[PDB]
């Protein structure tokens, strides 16, 4: 049996959340909600639908109709930042089942650009016959980038990782892509390149083998 | 108050076994029904197994059916899973969780039990991989000449973690230590950068310091800008 649920979700302080849950004749079954901050145990908020635990403020309330469910908080605050799992018990397959997981963002500070800083691979990694690019993207807010590599004006993706976004020492976000050469890769180049996506913005640095 | 305490979380090759155990107390084992989830690091929830008072009801998922083992001691409020046949899928974070056990009975349909989690403990480490312990390999990264950005690429080292200080610690100010990537080699690699006083190049000196104390190794380079 399957639930989907929106991998994201964000809303401003003090508004209204919507979290749903999707799955088939889903209303036939009970449907409870975890609540998950990073690094952590999960915890009960909503259980039999709509029901809710001592302990866990009024601004929790449950819905379950036809084909979705719904947690819904209200008067979100910073603190209501986490992962949020719908479950089920599927009677049929016996299988406990938990949805994807929504991460809630509350926008509770200023968007930020990223600023973008691009190392070759330093002299010693190459006289390992090593060659590699860091690309270090710090500062930025809301906490979703996207990285491409360039090779003089043409993409490749053989080769590249690169990290999930993680908060900071300011609660902005960080991430990091490495982009692995061979020795010869990377000096038979005129320069490569790092290009992130922030928000519709793009911003872009440049190394050439050639120089500093 | 309800308690649960995993352990024995390790490290292990494809092919290979680990037994993940769990401790409890706070309320009444003996009559509660008890379940594993576990969590790739990152991403969701992922359900394993249940596991009720006498072990007269048991399930499992899909996943791991066959190559895991649900079992119980009540007499040491112990909950036990046995993961055989390991494969680097099982990579994950393994948590064990009571259940409150609500139930239902109705003559001629039988009992009808509706299952939820009403605890949870900690969690517990597992990695499955091909890999063994090896130290990591410490490059500078130098800045190129407002300010400017410097840093160390920790390459090529398993297990986790490592940690990255600069100046023996006294450097906090600017730091950022990334997450570490894995890459195809089955080893791990991250960067750490400081921003620092562009003009404070030539005079104050930067030198990080990387520790992974499962290879029990310790790493200090200072990084100096290049020369051109």
């Amino acid at each position: 049996y399957v639930l989907t649920q929106p991998p994201s979700v964000s809303v401003a302080p003090g508004k209204t959340a919507r979290i749903t849950c999707g799955g088939n004749n889903i209303a036939n079954k009970n449907v409870h909600w975890y609540q998950q901050k990073p690094g952590q145990a999960p915890v009960l908020v909503i259980y039999y639908d709509d029901d809710r635990p001592s302990g866990i403020p009024d601004r929790f309330s449950g819905s379950n109709s036809g084909n979705t469910a719904t947690l819904t908080i209200s008067r979100v605050e910073a603190g209501d930042e986490a992962d949020y799992y719908c479950q089920v018990w599927d009677s049929n397959s016996d299988h406990v089942v938990f949805g994807g997981g929504t991460q809630l963002t509350v926008l509770g500070q200023p968007k930020a650009a990223p600023s973008v800083t691009l190392f070759p691979p330093s002299s010693e990694e190459l006289q390992a016959n090593k060659a590699t690019l860091v690309c270090l993207i710090s500062d930025f807010y809301p906490g979703a980038v996207t990285v491409a590599w360039k090779a003089d004006g043409s993409p490749v993706k053989a080769g590249v990782e690169t990290t999930k976004p993680s908060k900071q020492s300011n609660n902005k976000y960080a991430a990091s892509s490495y982009l692995s050469l061979t020795p010869e890769q990377w000096k038979s180049h005129r320069s490569y390149s790092c290009q992130v996506t922030h928000e519709g913005s793009t911003v872009e640095k440049t190394v050439a083998p050639t120089e500093c | 108050e309800v308690q649960l305490v995993e352990s024995g979380g390790n490290v292990v090759q494809p092919g290979g076994s680990l037994r993940l155990s769990c401790t409890a107390s706070g309320f009444s084992f003996d009559d509660s029904t008890m379940h594993w989830v576990r969590q790739a690091p990152g991403k969701g929830l992922q359900w394993v197994s249940l596991i009720s008072w006498n072990g007269g009801r048991t399930y499992y998922a899909d996943s791991v059916k066959g190559r895991f083992t649900i079992s119980r001691d009540n007499s040491k409020n112990s909950l036990y899973l046995q993961m055989n046949s390991l494969k680097t899928e099982d990579t994950a974070f393994y948590f064990c969780a009571k259940d409150k056990g609500d139930s239902d009975y109705d003559y001629n349909l039988g009992y009808s039990y509706f299952y939820y989690m009403d605890g949870w403990g900690k969690g517990t480490t597992v990695t499955v991989s091909s890999a063994s312990t090896k130290g990591p390999s410490v490059f500078p990264l130098a800045p190129s000449s407002g300010t400017a950005a410097l840093g160390c690429l920790v390459k090529d080292y398993f297990p986790e973690p490592v940690t990255v200080s600069w100046n023996s610690g006294a450097l906090t100010s600017g730091v950022h230590t990334f997450p570490a990537v894995l890459q195809s080699s089955g080893l791990y690699s991250l960067s750490s950068v400081v921003t620092v006083p562009s003009s404070s190049l030539g005079t104050q000196t930067y030198i990080c310091n990387v520790n992974h104390k499962p290879s029990n190794t310790k790493v200090d380079k200072k990084v100096e800008p290049k020369s051109c």
